[PDB]
């Protein structure tokens, strides 16, 4: 096997910012031996650079790799917003043909104010015997987010799953849904149900709550 | 441009080999090299291997030896994969490609459609929608939002849509989470217009492909 | 009077040896051809063909490294065909031109029958093209050794 370590998973840039996604190789491979492939989220990949300097079909002139030896780069003159995808480095020196772990090139946007919306269960969920309160963070950035679930002003752990969306194509923000799953009886037994935002939500984070049955 | 097609995101139980297919008879298989790769969630790509359409000769990876069998059917120009002993370590999206002839190098010039292989256990379930009443307590805020929580669904070709033909802005089909019961669950949320003027039957529907169901209900705000 | 590769490892006028890092077809099959187009990688030129009237030929070709193991091919000089490794003289192809012209050699290395596993190690010698330079001006029978090194790994896939 050939170890190929990149910038591990995280990247971020504005519409025009340089992205120096590095590709360190365990051996000093020639420029002929390196490839870059762009895969958008939940989308088929595309060849992005072949031979470390020659772009594939449809790849804009902005992308241009460089370097040799054990250091490898993908110098971008002006990264547009549409290029947000995971760029997998591939070697074709040897034949494990080890792809990289992939750098998820996200988009660095302006600091968008997160908005907290706490949704109590409907009557049908209580009829189902498995209540589930959900508090929602609609538009926010960065992804760093772990809201607090308070059950009668008491924190709970292990009963909150957070699902985060991919980068939006309109405002380049995230959405995070925090599901606190319960049962009907213990949901009924507690009246006040709150969740507290995190990250850039507020220094004293805004807590969105509801009182059950009212 | 002539492309390569691929199957939809299929359901496979743990221990069952997939029949994932990449086919294209419009670009003359007896010209290129017909590669295969795999992308895991979070983890990066892993080169699966190659087979020649002209002569059905294969070269895989050491990690994928006796794991994936890439075959070719150049007469119909189809390529299948055999994945016996498919564990959750192999639960990943699996991609088709081929080496082009760019300068002196060869590279995955044209990709397939893509197909997600999910190796989660248990039986499939339906996407039971569940309404949320928007922030009617705020009332004058105007930016209140609602949604439908499709809990207890598996696998993930869920297509929660609002009005089923409109409301292309604001819908947030969340990725699902591995719940404690094993069955996945997602939520969709839409940001409706302000109150009073925002009187509309918000019809949320799902179409879970392997358990084909149009489970649909209208979300109507509550007056507390 | 000179020969230079695409990588910059050029041979001096008097002759000498340098590396030819060749980017290959990473998979070729038996019956198919590994066309290692050294016509796009190593080139030759004359100082002034007005009076020199150079005659530049492939006096020797040798299979070392990966090609010696499995890949047995044929050297194509100006469209002709000779048994590679080049154990015989090749007919003269002048390069009566100051401007560099892309040295029409091409090794068509079809690998041996089904070979085995991995072939042509990356960074390993592909071949040794020993070139003869002659002319009617003098007796400068000069020696140009190109050690063809593979830039990458080909496979001879099983099946």
């Amino acid at each position: 096997q050939i170890v190929l370590t990149q910038s591990p998973a995280l990247m971020a840039a504005s519409p025009g910012e340089k992205v120096t996604i590095t590709c360190s190789v365990s051996s000093s491979i020639s420029s002929s031996n390196l490839h870059w492939y762009q895969q958008k989220s939940e989308t088929s990949p595309k060849p992005w650079i072949y031979g470390t300097s020659n772009l594939a079909s449809g790849v804009p002139i902005r992308f241009s790799g460089s370097g040799s030896g054990t250091s490898y780069s993908l110098t971008i003159s002006s990264l547009e917003a549409e290029d947000a995808a995971t760029y997998y480095c591939q070697q074709w020196r040897s034949y494990p043909w080890t792809f990289g772990g992939g750098t998820k090139l996200e988009i660095k946007r302006t600091v968008a104010a997160p908005s907290v919306f706490i949704f109590p269960p409907s009557d049908e969920q209580l009829k189902s015997g498995t209540a589930s309160v959900v508090c929602l963070l609609n538009n926010f950035y960065p992804r760093e987010a772990k809201v607090q679930w308070k059950v009668d002003n008491a924190l709970q752990s292990g009963n909150s799953q957070e699902s985060v969306t991919e980068q939006d194509s309109k405002d380049s923000t995230y959405s995070l849904s925090s599901t606190l799953t319960l049962s009907k009886a213990d949901y009924e037994k507690h009246k006040v149900y709150a969740c507290e935002v995190t990250h850039q939500g507020l220094s004293s984070p805004v807590t969105k709550s509801f009182n059950r049955g009212e | 441009e002539v492309q390569l097609q691929q199957s939809g995101a299929e359901l496979v139980k743990p221990g069952a080999s997939v029949k994932l297919s990449c086919k294209a008879s419009g670009y003359t298989f007896t010209s290129y090299w017909m590669h295969w790769v795999k992308q895991r969630p979070g983890q990066g790509l892993e080169w699966i291997g190659l087979i020649h359409p002209n002569s059905s000769s294969t070269y895989y990876n050491e990690k994928f030896k006796t794991r994936a069998t890439l075959t070719v059917d150049k007469s119909s120009s189809t390529a299948y994969m055999q994945l016996s002993s498919l564990t959750s370590e192999d639960s990943a999206v699996y991609y088709c490609a081929r080496l082009g002839y760019g300068n002196s190098y060869w590279y995955f010039d044209v990709w397939g459609t893509g197909t997600t292989v999910t190796v989660s256990s248990a039986s499939t379930k339906g996407p039971s929608v569940f309404p949320l009443a928007p922030s009617s307590k705020s009332t004058s805020g105007g930016t209140a939002a609602l949604g439908c929580l499709v809990k207890d669904y598996f696998p993930e070709p869920v297509t929660v849509s609002w009005n089923s033909g409109a409301l292309t802005s604001g819908v947030h089909t969340f990725p699902a989470v591995l719940q404690s019961s094993g069955l996945y669950s997602l939520s969709s949320v839409v940001t409706v217009p302000s109150s009073s003027l925002g009187t509309q039957t918000y019809i949320c529907n799902v179409n879970h492909k392997p358990s084909n169901t149009k489970v649909d209900k209208k979300v109507e705000p509550k007056s507390c | 009077f000179a020969c230079k590769t695409a990588n910059g490892t050029a041979i001096p006028i008097g002759g000498g040896s340098a590396n030819v890092y060749v980017n290959l077809a990473p998979a070729v099959n038996v019956g198919q051809n590994l066309v290692v187009d050294l016509s796009t990688q190593i080139f030759c030129h004359n100082d002034y063909p007005e009076t020199i009237t150079d005659y530049v030929t492939l006096q020797r070709g040798a299979a070392y490294g990966g090609v010696l193991s499995s890949f047995s091919g044929t050297v194509k000089y100006n469209g002709s065909s000779y048994p590679f490794p080049t154990t015989s003289e090749t007919p003269r192809v002048v390069y009566n031109s100051r401007t560099d012209k892309p040295w029409p050699v091409a090794l068509y290395l079809t690998p041996v029958s089904s070979a085995g596993g991995v072939a042509i190690k990356a960074g390993s010698l592909i071949a040794v093209l020993i070139l003869r330079q002659t002319n009617n001006y003098n007796s400068d029978d000069f020696q140009f050794v190109w050690n063809i090194y593979a830039n990458n790994d080909v496979v001879v896939p099983t099946g």
